[PDB]
């Protein structure tokens, strides 16, 4: 298992 | 360019961002822009990247570890992951 | 909710949209969006979901068959796609 | 099977 989660956001 | 987050080795990164330098300077359009870096990742690093190019979105994904980059060059935002 | 491009079972993408409509409900920032609807189809349908929520983004991803769906939410868009 | 697709916001 060599996975992960991750969220990712614009700037305003 | 301005990495605002990443799992991925220095020189992986450098390539994210060449790569997408180049897409910038061919493409106008963010899917096309997408497309080309996608398309040169899953053949110098195998299958399977994705990439989202933009200027508003957010997003939640699951990547292998080493292989994830979201950076902005300019106003566009890039994020490149393997999955 | 206007559907613009699928390749999933009419079924699923109900789900996908009830999934997404509740997700706008309880939050406003794209990322979180995004979470809820990856986490919610993850559990429901099994890893490994991405999802993008946003009004200016162009992608290009890989996706496993009957698994990808590309709509918008009135004016937000949203992309939701097993690798 | 997979397969690839592209999306773009108008």
């Amino acid at each position: 298992n060599y996975t992960i989660c991750a969220g990712t956001q614009t700037d305003p | 360019a301005v990495i605002k987050n990443a799992d991925m080795s220095e020189e992986m990164q450098q390539d994210a961002v060449d790569c997408a330098t180049q897409a910038l300077e061919k493409y106008n359009i963010e899917k096309d822009i997408a497309a080309y870096i996608k398309k040169e990742f899953d053949k110098k690093y195998n299958p399977t990247w994705h990439c989202i190019v933009g200027r508003n979105f957010g997003s939640y994904v699951t990547h292998e570890t080493r292989h994830f980059i979201y950076f902005y060059l300019g106003q566009v935002a890039i994020l490149l992951f393997k999955s």
